[PDB]
């Protein structure tokens, strides 16, 4: 039984596009068409607005929390073509960086695993993906993947730092081989996997099963599984689960999870990679879980009552 | 924004409520449920071994059947100690007592000094399983017999026969005045000839069309005693013996009446499976083995049954009976929560069954499904607030890197920086019982202290966590300047003193240019305070002089990032120059007492070091004015 634990009045003046909890589940960031990002302390069924972040000139599409080892850092991306990096210092939030290297709307932002440092992926309607890296010394470094998707990139999601199975087959003295990978979805109906090799980003895999724009992509957290899992959703109303049992074979198998009667906007994994949330154009959020036979079942249809 | 699960089953999504939505999925928590989690986990912790060969501890279940008896003993004690057991714990009782009947130690097999022949093992297992079936039907038979009263004594006799209680069926028949039925029932123990005679009697009643004058309930008793599951009366009425029976009593009737006393559990199961499958030779006469939360669901089997049974989950007990009969039976269906509970997120029984099946040497569960069981049950324990036991569940993951990642991830979420007696009890459980490295607990507390902005506690936990490089960078950049400005040298010495160990210093980047300079500065202050309190020997004054002269060179090389660091560097420079003057004044022999001149500080030794110290312009000008006035006084006294 899923129960509503808390209801947050965000006091946004226009449509909310994203809502992200911090790593500890004690802060909520929200972003809106009102061009603001709001941050709430969420404790014991209360909320307190702690920041109203202003710096975008258009609708803010996505927010993403960095890993807490780097402090309280938030990325935001917007229709205004900006990516903004916000940081809290001494209880005050400030704009620490602004990236304007995209020619169109920046639709998605995702932080890399903390093993890689402060690295942010940014997907844009200019069809490019930018990778922003902060080394601690000097300006943010930028690697731009031009023509990542035709027409536009809608979503980006980082792979886990450690390959599935690499902790089971290691005799006691080799460091885990950390491979920088992320997945993207675009307006060319493709899901694409990117890999860093020799300091360059290459298209590692091209995943073909959607018949219209890929709206969102989510790489599942690898908690002790030997398999890599990706979810994708599309304007075609389909949700696919992509699985790869061997990181060497580069073989990805699509499984249709469901076909909705309307557009599917978002897919999000639980931190334990055992539940997938799916958000449709029908104003519903559905929760999906894999059964022991590998079958996906809907375990909650949260009707927005009121 | 990324859709995903946060801690304590917090779903963050952009879809309709089941704009960013944050929804907390709570299993309904009654406060009596915590003991239902802890006791099974303590049984598994007693019945597991810790491999310490790797940096991440690995728990494995101990090979054998001891865990099965500890679980079966636990559920028996719970059934004896209180009214209103959770219906779920009654179902676990059936499951664990079945596991004990199938795989557990039998006292009858231990009483023989010789290795018991496979036939004797199969016979004693069949008896143990027969006793299990009889006990599972006891509550329901007593309810049924209480309902039938004295007028429906034949239905109450039938109910006792379907529980294997032939003696009580005989006594009831005798008390009701049915002496013919009582005599018949007294002869049923061990005679196959009697079964064949009753079968002939049924055939003769049907041929003579006398069966239509006999009560249906009475014919049903004769059908059961003959070992015929379905009888067609001369009136074309079908008498089904299994029509009013649950799947457990139906399987028991197949074991006791339909099969010979030498028949195996696997033969009884296969005969029962054919009884509810559609075959060319007859209509299904047995119920399908549904889980107990579906047994009362009137699933109207409307006119197409073959496509619906492939979608209907079986009771976990039937999956265990299949696994016992067929060693390669699919564990994925057996360990699915839907075989036990209406809640698909309840991995309690499934996870403990997997540990026991692994102890029995079942290994054919895929690594992906093992990972799902460990992750799902650990997430359930995290949501209930038993996250220390969620670590224990994750320590069973075979793969070392996945295990280590999952344990550190859970520590980073749930480790509290505030020392409560409960938090310290959980930490002691992890370090002393689970053998988790204390370093990882301190690393998680350091990361949490960083989030909370507590730089002191961050430095303390990085030190305890053996993270020397991060600790040194934090102390030098953020604690050293504030400690120097506030004259809190003992506080800076506690961190820099521990970092100064010769085994730790080799691993520290830039130790000599930053961390050592602050430590050597504190040591120079401490030695000066000692020299002011004891009338000190000239050897300690020469050691102080050599250290002060070295510090004058190294204070310049301190990297200043903040205005506070420059202030601390300037205060250190001012203090070190004053110390150098005092030391040079005290190194003089007392043989130049001409009354009326201040102590003659030798300017040639002082001037090269004052000009290299990063002093504020105003103080550097005062020092240069003092040096020029004293140099003018040296020139006026040498003329």
């Amino acid at each position: 039984m899923v129960s509503v634990i808390n209801t947050v009045d965000t006091s946004h003046e226009d449509m909310i596009h994203d809502a992200q909890m911090d790593y500890y589940g004690i802060r909520l960031a929200t972003c809106s068409s009102d061009r603001s990002v709001k941050i709430f302390d969420v404790k014991n069924g209360g909320q307190i607005l702690i920041a109203d972040l202003r710096g975008h000139d258009g609708p803010v599409w996505q927010v993403a929390w960095a890993h807490p080892m780097y402090g309280n850092i938030l990325a935001s991306c917007s229709y205004d073509r900006k990516v903004i990096i916000w940081k809290e210092e001494n209880g005050t939030w400030e704009k620490t960086y602004e990236y304007t290297g995209h020619d169109s709307s920046v639709n998605s932002v995702c932080w890399a695993p903390h093993d890689f440092g402060l690295v942010l992926a940014c997907g844009s309607s200019d069809g490019a993906i930018s990778i922003l890296t902060f080394t601690g010394d000097g300006p943010w470094e930028v690697k731009k993947i031009s023509n990542a998707h035709t027409i536009g990139c809608n979503a980006v999601s980082w792979a886990p730092s450690v390959i599935p199975g690499s902790l089971v087959d290691q005799p006691s003295s080799q460091k885990p081989n950390y491979i920088k990978r992320f997945v993207s979805g675009g307006c060319d109906n493709l899901v694409k996997i990117w890999r860093e090799e020799d300091g360059q980003w290459k298209e590692d895999q091209k995943l073909e099963a959607h018949s219209d724009w890929v709206r969102d992509v989510a790489w599942a957290p690898s908690i002790g599984l030997p398999t890599s899992t990706i979810a994708s959703c599309s304007q075609d109303g389909r949700v696919y689960i992509w699985t790869s049992d061997d990181a060497a074979t580069n073989c990805w198998t699509p499984k249709l999870l469901h076909k909705f009667n309307d557009v599917v906007w978002h897919v999000s994994w639980s931190i334990t990679a055992n539940i997938l949330a799916v958000s449709g154009g029908d104003n519903k959020v559905t929760l999906w879980k894999e059964s022991v036979d590998g079958q996906w079942a809907c375990i909650s249809d949260v009707n927005k009552g009121q | 924004f990324r859709v995903g699960w946060g801690p304590n089953w917090t779903l963050v999504h952009n879809g309709d409520k089941l704009k960013v939505h944050m929804e907390k999925l709570s299993l309904e928590q009654k406060s009596r449920e915590l003991q239902s989690y802890l006791m099974p986990l303590e049984i598994e912790l007693k019945n597991s071994s810790v491999d310490r060969s790797a940096q991440c501890p690995h728990f494995k279940p101990n090979a054998g059947v001891a865990a099965i008896h500890d679980y079966a003993g636990w559920v028996r004690n719970l059934s004896n100690e209180a009214g209103e057991l959770e219906a779920v714990v009654k179902q676990w009782g059936l499951t664990w007592t079945l596991c004990e009947s199938l795989w557990g130690q039998l006292k009858e097999l231990e009483a023989s000094l010789d290795e018991p022949n496979e036939y004797v093992r199969n016979l004693e297992r069949r008896k143990a399983f027969s006793h299990w079936l009889a006990h599972t039907a006891e509550e329901r038979i007593e309810e049924e017999v209480s309902l039938y009263g004295p007028e429906r004594h034949v239905e109450a006799v039938f109910s006792f026969l379907t529980g294997g209680r032939i003696s009580d069926a005989c006594r009831l028949a005798q008390k009701s005045g049915d002496h013919r039925l009582s005599l018949l029932l007294s002869q049923m123990v061990g005679s196959q000839e009697m079964r064949e005679l009753i079968s002939l009697q049924l055939v003769d009643w049907n041929k003579l069309q006398v069966d239509h004058y006999i009560q249906e309930e009475r014919l049903r008793v004769f059908c059961l005693l003959s070992g015929t599951p379905v009888w067609r009366s001369s009136d074309n009425r079908s008498i089904n013996v299994c029509s009013q029976l649950d799947w457990k009593r139906t399987l028991a009737v197949h074991l006791w009446y339909m099969l010979p006393p030498t028949a195996t559990i696997a033969q009884a199961l296969r005969l029962y499976e054919r009884a509810f499958q559609e075959h060319e030779e007859g209509e299904p006469y047995a119920c399908y083995p549904l889980p107990p939360y579906l047994e009362d669901c009137s699933i109207s089997l409307g006119d197409e049954p073959s496509a619906k049974f492939s979608s209907l989950q079986r009771d976990v007990c039937v999956h265990l009976l299949k696994l016992y009969s067929e060693r390669q039976y699919d564990l994925c269906q057996l360990l699915d929560p839907s075989s036990v509970t209406p809640d698909p997120l309840d991995y309690r029984l499934s996870w403990h069954l997997w540990m026991v099946l692994q102890a029995l040497n079942y290994t054919h569960l895929s690594e992906h499904r093992q990972g799902t069981l460990h992750a799902s049950y650990a997430a359930q324990l995290e949501n209930v607030g038993l996250w220390e036991w969620a670590i224990f569940v994750l320590l069973h993951i075979p793969h070392p890197h996945i295990r280590e990642a999952g344990v550190r991830e859970l520590l980073n979420r749930q480790c509290v920086v505030r020392e409560s007696p409960e938090s310290l009890a959980k930490e002691n459980f992890l370090i002393h019982r689970l053998c988790v490295p204390a370093q990882w607990v301190h690393e998680a507390k350091a990361i949490r202290s960083r989030r909370d902005g507590d730089r002191h506690k961050e430095a303390l936990y990085l030190l305890k966590g053996h993270q020397w490089n991060p600790c040194h960078k934090l102390v030098t950049r953020h604690l050293a300047a504030d400690a120097v400005i506030n004259e809190n040298y003992r506080y800076l010495q506690s961190f820099l003193g521990e970092l100064s160990n010769p085994e730790h210093c080799k691993h520290i980047q830039d130790w000599e240019t930053a961390g050592k300079v602050y430590l050597d500065y504190i040591r120079v202050i401490d030695m000066l305070n000692l020299i002011q309190q004891d009338e000190s020997s000239g050897c300690e004054l020469e050691k102080l002089h050599t250290k002060v002269m070295s510090l004058c060179k190294w204070v310049e090389l301190i990297h200043c990032y903040t205005a506070k660091d420059r202030l601390a560097q300037s205060e250190m420079a001012k203090r070190v120059a004053n110390i150098l003057r005092v030391v040079l004044s005290l190194q003089q022999p007392p043989e130049s007492m001409s009354d009326s001149s201040e102590p003659r500080v030798p300017l040639r030794l002082l001037a090269p070091h004052i000009g290299r110290l990063p002093m504020p312009e105003d103080y550097a000008l005062e020092e240069l004015r003092g040096l020029t006035q004293s140099y003018l006084r040296e020139l006026i006294c040498d003329s």
